[PDB]
DNA sequence: TCGAGAATCCCGGTGCCGAGGCCGCTCAATTGGTCGTAGACAGCTCTAGCACCGCTTAAACGCACGTACGCGCTGTCCCCCGCGTTTTAACCGCCAAGGGGATTACTCCCTAGTCTCCAGGCACGTGTCAGATATATACATCCGA
DNA sequence: TCGGATGTATATATCTGACACGTGCCTGGAGACTAGGGAGTAATCCCCTTGGCGGTTAAAACGCGGGGGACAGCGCGTACGTGCGTTTAAGCGGTGCTAGAGCTGTCTACGACCAATTGAGCGGCCTCGGCACCGGGATTCTCGA
């Protein structure tokens, strides 16, 4: 039964992720989703889906902007694991909260 | 001396109407011209945008209003839409 | 003539319609400028002036002082959260920093 | 209804690996969707700001695009 | 009349002098426009242009790739101290991250 | 369908010129046109904000330097500069 | 008579919270500010004006780093001020990174 | 000329006083030094561009206002 | 809990300089008519956004184990704080000189504007060759052992 | 320190659809002028910026004792990573419909422009009272018993 230590998996996943370009959010989802919160300005809304794509390749770039933030929090702090502490410092830090 | 046109006149009317004892200095007035024409060119950059992407030549109440909309936070953007609305209802009917 | 009416008085405003407009019309802005766009403005930015001037006017009174000076005005900016939110990335000269000492440094 | 629990805990690892991120906490899944609701509903909120000024009943990419760089994220790739 | 010669022939240039003329004129940026400023513009913006394909085609190079896609795009803007500057708060669509792992990380 | 013009044949043909062996993509060539458009927009904006502040009606290849001073970096703004007047100055001799 | 190492401290962070004035001395600022011009452009003049509101600027900026420091330092559980806390601030502010 | 030494560190606590910091370590202020110098240049630079556009060789407070909002750090008081 | 002792605060006089009010006057806003085109409106058309529908199958979900890490506790010791003395130079009050910011007049050249026209660029149509997609092989790396 | 086994990189077919090229047309940029006003160039005025000096004293620099906080071990419990088996909707490809985005033609009303008129706002001038400053006592926080 062979097994992986803890964190060579992950790194795996890094490089892998970091070597890529493609959308690592399900597309379904995230336009029902985009969906639903648009529901709350106007109804019987209809979007292009360059929007819907805009709209994720937004949102994914910004998320993964801010883990990496996050893990400079997370390392400050002499830790590699990233805590909602360290979400939350790096979005008051940065003027987001 | 040239003439050099600021905004003191009409916050020292808005000052008297909110707090009719209370004064202001000259720094204080400074920073308020200063807001004023912040907030003015925001606006008035915003409607200029909104304009050119949909093809205009006119800057319209409807740009302005979409303008407060977008630049203005949460229920600020609401009492100043309620107020322009009701400003330019009154110039029109007048 | 008939006696000239200034459009401010018009709308009911105490910000100048007229000037607003000429400076909307030369502002290299758009190349028309409507009859009801200097109103808005004028309404728009005499409502921002009279929250700021409210809230600074109370910062005043509470320091037992009749006159705002800058720091009655970041005062009253920075105790807001929408005021706060509108100038955020905005530096008020003499005005300082709100008091706030954090938890853990305290005995 | 329920659609923010479609951005389930392996995107958001994912999100974290191309962020450089080894190891997360199990509270991490929860902040992250709250973070990506919030982002989604200013922009949002712009983009359809934008739609309803031009009188129109369909979401554009170029509303989406002005959104964006209201906020100061110039996206490119998408019109504008 | 004579045969007509563009004003990116007579400045020896790619990019159209006459067309960012006509978008300075009808752009609401001032009252008026001088004859060398779409010259000066037009030239700013085609050797902009031309460094980030140029750095761009040197990415292409190293994947062994003979067309250009938004990877190559973003390595060339990320791994370029000034157009990092440049376009510090620009996302390019498709363009993935820089591969960077810290240090501490790293098994050891 | 309408005429819709972009900097699409303008950047082939630099590419062309720079790397005569490679291509390009259609979303790389939309990237392409969005960064000219981008970058064009804030040069000008940068030049009707100088000339505003000078009180001059009128945009030249001064305002466009200076704005290229101010917005880009170091040796971006030099080399742009370099070949703005460069460029200048052959439209006007010939 | 003698504070202990913590009073006079919270006592200045009162102090100095409750002012508005300048707190770097005028003369030391304008000459650095005209050293620093000197590198741009030669025999320059300066209004007072200005330097006066370079120095505004520059305190304010400093003061909210300051801010952003002590976050960052708290983050570490310490309430000591370090040379990393300031470059984590900047780089996640976007100044440094 | 060596003006950075100008900012003391007494004045360096009172700036961390301002912002809440009780304890401040020995080497905070050669880095708080260092970060003053490169806003300074980065503003200075800015406003002396302005300074020179407008054929000038004094640096008036509007030229730093400009600067100040191009960096977007928006200053009110000054102009 | 309880007293020295120190720091901040809170009352009373001083006086002073900046905010607030007043007065010319000048230019910018108002009033009253044309003009022409920007946009409002009606109609057509024909993309493209939406709503099922079935099949793969890739990904999500749930669980079990254990191991690495987060966190609390303890001790060192040295570095930062508080305080006293000496030294330095910032600051404040004047004084003098002149460089350069700011304003005014004149005129010329440069930009807007118009008509003609024709060639550059855009939409379309098409083919072929980079590149995505298997597939087998060859290594690079990891984890006991 | 060597042997397995796992994951990823490399080299060879092989379709395919998107990119690069070619063609027709049309509309926007070039050529050739004309007209007028923006700005470039002198000149002048006087403001405010720079340089200098002296005395006070506020702040900075230095040093010294000590306490408390940064930091390095050390241990322990738990919660997150890895991997396997089950479930589920995501993704894909086709299909049909029609909502609305986009374009075109009319036409009208609204904003630009212009000329004359006058009053609102700006610069300059006082004046007194709100606040900065000075002094003394009450209040409170701190800290060693």
């Amino acid at each position: 039964p062979h097994r992986y230590r803890p964190g060579t998996v992950a790194l795996r996943e890094i490089r892998r992720y970091q070597k890529s370009t493609e959308l690592l959010i399900r597309k379904l989802p995230f336009q029902r989703l985009v969906r639903e919160i648009a529901q709350d300005f106007k109804t019987d809304l209809r979007f292009q889906s360059s929007a819907v794509m805009a709209l994720q390749e937004a949102s994914e770039a910004y998320l993964v902007a801010l883990f990496e933030d996050t893990n400079l929090c997370a390392i400050h702090a002499k830790r590699v694991t990233i805590m909602p502490k360290d979400i939350q410092l790096a979005r008051r830090i940065r003027g987001e909260r | 001396k040239t003439r050099k046109e600021s905004y003191a006149i009409y916050v020292y009317k808005v000052l008297k109407q909110v707090h009719p004892d209370t004064g202001i200095s000259s720094k204080a007035m400074s920073i308020m011209n200063s807001f004023v024409n912040d907030v003015f060119e925001r606006i008035a950059g915003e409607a200029s945008r909104l304009a050119h992407y949909n093809k205009r030549s006119t800057i319209t109440s409807r740009e302005i209003q979409t303008a407060v909309r977008l630049l203005l936070p949460g229920e600020l953007a609401k009492h100043a839409v309620s107020e322009g609305t009701k400003a330019v209802t009154k110039y029109t009917s007048a | 003539r008939a006696k000239a009416k200034t459009r401010s008085s018009r709308a009911g405003l105490q910000f100048p319609v007229g000037r607003v407009h000429r400076l909307l019309r030369k502002g290299n802005y758009a190349e028309r400028v409507g009859a009801g766009a200097p109103v808005y403005l004028a309404a728009v930015l005499e409502y921002l002036t009279a929250e700021i001037l409210e809230l600074a006017g109370n910062a005043a009174r509470d320091n037992k002082k009749t006159r705002i000076i800058p720091r009655h005005l970041q005062l009253a900016v920075r105790n807001d959260e929408e005021l706060n939110k509108l100038l955020g990335r905005v530096t008020i000269a003499q005005g300082g920093v709100l008091p706030n000492i954090q938890s853990v440094l305290l005995p | 209804r329920d659609n923010i629990q479609g951005i389930t805990k392996p995107a958001i690892r994912r999100l974290a690996r191309r962020g450089g991120v080894k190891r997360i906490s199990g509270l991490i899944y929860e902040e992250t969707r709250g973070v990506l609701k919030v982002f989604l509903e200013n922009v949002i909120r712009d983009a359809v700001t934008y739609t309803e000024h031009a009188k129109r009943k369909t979401v554009t990419a170029m509303d989406v695009v002005y959104a964006l760089k209201r906020q100061g994220r110039t996206l490119y790739g998408f019109g504008g």
